[PDB]
């Protein structure tokens, strides 16, 4: 339960910061502090804003938005802007329908054709 | 895009 993906760019500002690029895969090391987590991307370790990342659970895919999509709150359809990162379970090429994704504090159903797997 | 926390780093 330690796997996350960076949603937003984070430029290191201070010693021990871990630079984040959108789509980076993070192993969480320490979540003692509510605001600043420690984790590892690739060969690097450091601190980053806890609110800049999204949990990736086993079985879930990570996606980047390639074609923007206007959502609707009453329908539970989440908006996607170009290059937005989101996470959810994909389906086969054969199945038709929106999938449920999470993107930080927003969540909802989205078209798979709006997305490219990363 | 959330604000980077104003709180101190650990």
């Amino acid at each position: 339960a330690n796997s996350y993906v960076a949603l937003y760019k984070f430029l290191p500002q201070e010693n021990n910061d871990l630079a984040l690029q959108p789509g980076d895969r993070i192993m969480l090391v320490d979540d003692s502090n509510e605001d600043w987590w420690k984790g590892k991307i690739g060969d690097r370790v450091g601190f980053f804003p806890a609110n800049f990342v999204q949990r990736v659970r086993p079985g879930e895919n990570v996606w980047r938005c390639c074609q923007p999509f206007s959502g609707n709150k009453e329908q539970g359809y989440m908006s996607l802007k170009e290059n937005q990162i989101c996470v959810g379970v994909g389906r086969s090429k054969d199945a038709d329908g929106f999938i449920r994704v999470s993107s930080g504090k927003k969540r909802g159903l989205v078209p798979v054709d709006a997305l490219t797997e990363i | 895009e959330p604000e980077i926390p104003l709180s101190p780093r650990p």
